[PDB]
């Protein structure tokens, strides 16, 4: 068969992951531009939400040194490539766990619709990175809505997750944290009411 | 108009099939007996027709929509792609690269093919692609099956598609056949084994090409062509 | 010595060529624009001639399943590279010999004269390249004619040709079909009177 | 009645495919995590159904003809044939071989395959024949396509045709893949890497059989299956 | 050492098993004759009894693509080898589970006692092998009955399962379909209360 | 009479001689220059004669008796046997195996052998046999001697026997020659050579078997001949 | 692919071919019981013929050491394979070309129609073996009859060969040999008028 060149292996990101990519997290002082949390300035068009979670291993455990990464679209269903920390919203972000704080935080707006490639509606998602010590490769999952349960039942990537008990973890609960909107997604790596994780 | 100011590089015909190989039976009788007169290159050999102003239809390189009777076609659907290149290396653009094959069972769309294997309605098997800036050319169709001939008694072809290579010159003019990777019938076949070098036939088998693929649609098969070389021409006429 | 990447070995067009290259001569149905016989239209500069014949095997039995590619150039002593179906005349065409019709017809114009590499004018000739099942690389010959025997005396391709005997294959008969002016050109590939076949 | 007169070689299971097998996905949910309990060879497991008076019909065995709506499949006619012998090399008579595959594009007569290819009007794609007094079963087909499932993103099932054979017993009892010679897909797909001994994985494969072949009609291929070897008890009981 | 042929190796049976073994449960037309889930027909000796069950994979979910198969003696325990439709009583039979119902069912007799190969009653017991996706070599067990306790505790196949936890995954509740004696044996491939699985 | 339920495996043809092998000069103008036409196997081509109604002689297997004048002949006694099976490793029972040699100096008993080594009087070199139900077949003659021929100025024929098998049917007849092992004369000869494959040249040389030899009377050779496999028919006409 | 036992080779009759296959043509003393050209006695039912013939090579001289063997059905179509010197007719017979001799006869009956494996009727034909020194591997080829012209347009075997030309290579001609019905068969091995070999 054809053989092109092997990727380049994937190798942890470590114990120490956020002193090269979350430098305030890592208490070590930080350069005049940085890519962090602060999706979506204040005056950002769409739903401004608030997004945290917690992140536990196959024991039940806290894991305290996590890394993650989002891609999400804008407010009408665009994904914005150009990062700049000087546009309104911006589609990329970084967040992690601590040692102070075992839970990570996310500001954005709520993403608009975006379509598949065979042109049918997704429902409002957030794609997600997980990089962490003990993870060799990261892992690929969604967040989604608890209160967009019409466009979830239709979500054509949704639908192929056969057993109906497996999809109830890629769904945020939503609540609220000193009159702001807020959604709180638990990742759990192993065992009960494991997270579905995805391959591409 | 055309001018005269390439030349290819002398074909290997000791590479390339001989004309008199006894085992392909109508070979007896179709081949020269006399030598092959050598001419130098000049502008009626060295120059050839430009196809970029041909109308193509949308569906000229796509078998599976190209004869449509209200269907699609029955057979393992795959994209056959690949370059045109020289043998410097040097990409072959805008280049007429054309293709006829069987059906799924071994089945031609002619009249004088009388095999048992049912025709498939929905079923040409006659493709045509012109190539891009870098030599590239894509086709998508059923992978043809393999069909018996009356040469030897028990005389099956494997499973092949048919090319057609125009070049920069018609000294250049290529027409050929691919060959599946794996297929046991290579080996066997006498049109195959017409070609006396092992390593030449290697050049005629389209790998398998799982990257080129479309995931729960379609499988790829990848097939570069290399024509002869052309070079400037230099130190003539003193 | 330097080896470049060899060239892709040659196979046989095989008998059933036609539902890939002369759509029309296989029974089936065209496309809308096909590469044909017809290379001059009626309106196109230079002496109208029809060329016909039948192709030969060791046997002295017709081949009825050949192909044969034409390449000449104009009345001008010009090719014509740029083929559209739109123009007058093209350089390019294509004609074959059916179980119907053994015998091929191309409508094109009397060629006019063009020069050699060394400057040394090549008498009036159309390039012909022949396929078929049993022909494993094509052979190429070339069409001299017979009221042009001034010029075919002086061609430096044709002298190349060591015995006389076997340039009077290379040269087409004068004849008339349907009071036109032709010219027949019979291919023997093998045997008695055996065509002149090149390597170039 | 049947009668506990046999023994049964015990089965090598590093030679079989191990029930846990990450790539292949669903085996993570379908396996035991305890080990299997091993216990002697009784009545229960040495006794199996004969099927000799079962009704077969004409073209049971022709999956050619025995969907037929009014025509022949479209696909690369094939004979399957071999021979069911047990470890010892004795062969296994009037035992119960029984098949099932796609058609020439992948799609399989099933409801919950959703694949793009068509459907053939006249191909079913269930086969069953009962050996001969020598161990012989022979099967006529169309050569099944490769299809896509949803494992990996972009993995592709080879070309097989799934086998049933029942044996003198239940501890006889095998259900099998066969593959194709040449194949490329073999060495890429989970299923087949299963299996951990690379000479194992040859044992599924059939190889082209051009003497059992139809000259102007149809290929052949051989496909000989070894079930667990059979002997007398000896020594039982004191 | 002896060194034999080696055995064919064993391939999953598929997810679309029920085309070639189960053809009216593939929605398919079927054959004249078939091997399907009525091992007695009404007139048969015995105490007719109707058997029902689930197979479950390791998260708790139900199996809709399971094939299983059948051995068993009569009510006088002795196993019919010739296997014909026109019999009162045939000891092969097959079922399975499909997306309609996956539940699977079969229509049969209690079987009678069988001795082993030392002479030693075993307990009433019904061969089964289960086939499916995922499943790459079929899977052993047996089925054992609740109202026959005294016969149970003597077995000695049943005695050889080292702890008494795990024997009791191979008996059958004894509960009624529709007026009718009927015997639930449900299947758990992994996890928690996982059935044992032979090996012979 | 005889009816049409066998096929025998084609002839492979590049493992026989070739009919044009220009070393052995008589070939030349006793080749056909045309292809050999295909036929499909019939009645007339599946059948062929059987001998056991033949009335053989008691001494016509035993060339040092079936000529008798007076006395034994001069010569290496040995002994020639073999079984004559198909590709399939089928005996072939009843089938007529006939021989022809020359004398201890390769003299033969013909008017046009003008060699100048002398005839025996006591030998002829002909003999016949017909293979038991296990195909076995047995003659007892004297070595051949080696002999001059015109082809080359110094062509040697080696040490042979002559062989002539009926077989099943007119499609399994064969005509071969028998060469002995060690022989040095063997891959000098253009009549050997006509053979390309040299692991076809071994088929054709005879073992020495000290295991059949009578000890204190005659040696013994080893020849074992396969002709074309028999298969019954099967999916014809439908 | 499946691999069978190699066929033990083919090689030259010899120039000294009768000695052990037509011993009374070579001068030798005969046994008891011996194969030759006398097919059918003058008793036997049907249409007694001669066959006669030459053999001759490429340069147009004539093979006076040939050997050949032939197989026809009798007068009904039927092939008498028990072959015994008593019965009235033989399907199998011997002859050969001598120095004495360089034609061959044949006395037998004209053979009956007999079906090919399609149930199509084949024209009455008799097959023939051709050995001699010179050919290392024997030619097969049919006899046809020239007033059988109905049949012979119709035969499947005979409508193979492309060419008609070729066909009548294996037409035998009618004439009279001593109030004698007789048919002149020549085998021209190479050359012009080459006889049409067969395959199978
Ligand atoms: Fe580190
Ligand atoms: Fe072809
Ligand atoms: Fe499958
Ligand atoms: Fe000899």
């Amino acid at each position: 068969p054809i053989e092109l060149l092997p990727e380049t292996p994937s190798q942890t990101a470590g114990p120490y992951v956020h002193i090269g990519l979350a430098l305030e997290a890592a208490g070590n002082p930080t350069r005049d531009q940085e890519i962090w949390n602060r999706l979506a300035k204040p005056d950002a068009p769409g739903e401004h939400i608030l997004l945290l979670g917690q992140v536990y291993d196959g024991n039940g455990h806290l894991v305290r040194d996590s890394f993650l990464e989002v891609w999400q679209a804008d407010a009408n269903g665009e994904y914005q490539d150009a990062y700049n920390l000087e546009n309104a919203f911006n589609s990329f972000g970084r967040t992690a766990t601590t040692f102070d704080a075992g839970e990570w935080t996310l500001h954005t707006v709520k993403p608009g619709v975006v379509n598949n490639a065979a042109g049918v509606p997704m429902a409002p998602h957030i794609n997600i990175s997980l990089f962490a010590r003990g993870i060799n490769i990261h892992l690929h999952t969604r967040l989604y809505f608890d209160d967009e349960a019409q466009a979830n039942a239709k979500c054509p990537v949704l639908n192929l997750i056969e057993q109906p008990q497996r999809r109830e973890t890629l769904i945020a609960k939503r609540c609220e944290v000193d009159g702001k909107t807020a959604y709180r997604f638990d990742i759990r790596i192993q065992g009960e009411g494991e997270t579905v994780f995805f391959d591409f | 108009p055309a001018q005269d100011n390439s030349r290819f590089v002398i074909r290997d015909r000791n590479w390339h099939p001989k004309a008199l190989t006894p085992d392909y039976k109508t070979s007896i009788a179709r081949s020269p007996r006399q030598a092959l007169v050598s001419i130098p290159q000049s502008i009626s050999e060295t120059t050839g027709p430009n196809f970029s102003h041909l109308g193509f239809g949308a569906h000229d390189h796509d078998l599976l929509l190209n004869f449509n009777n209200g269907g699609l076609p029955i057979g393992e659907r795959i994209i056959v792609a690949g370059r045109v290149v020289d043998q410097y290396g040097k990409p072959v653009p805008n280049t007429l690269v054309e293709m006829w094959q069987a059906n799924a069972g071994g089945r031609e769309r002619h009249k004088n093919d009388r095999y048992l294997a049912p025709l498939d309605p929905n079923f040409g098997g006659v493709g045509r692609c012109l190539t891009d800036s870098d030599g590239y050319y894509s086709f998508r169709t059923i992978k043809p099956g393999p069909y018996p001939w009356r040469n030897g008694p028990n005389d099956w072809r494997p499973a092949h598609i048919h090319f057609g290579i125009s070049g920069p010159s018609i000294a250049t003019k290529l027409i050929t056949q691919l060959y599946f990777e794996g297929d046991p019938l290579i080996p066997m076949c006498p049109i195959v084994k017409s070609i006396a070098n092992p390593e030449a036939v290697q050049q005629l088998i389209a790998k398998l090409d799982m990257n080129n693929a479309n995931p729960m649609d379609c499988l790829a098969y990848r097939f570069d062509i290399v024509l002869r070389g052309q070079r400037k021409t230099h130190f003539e006429n003193c």
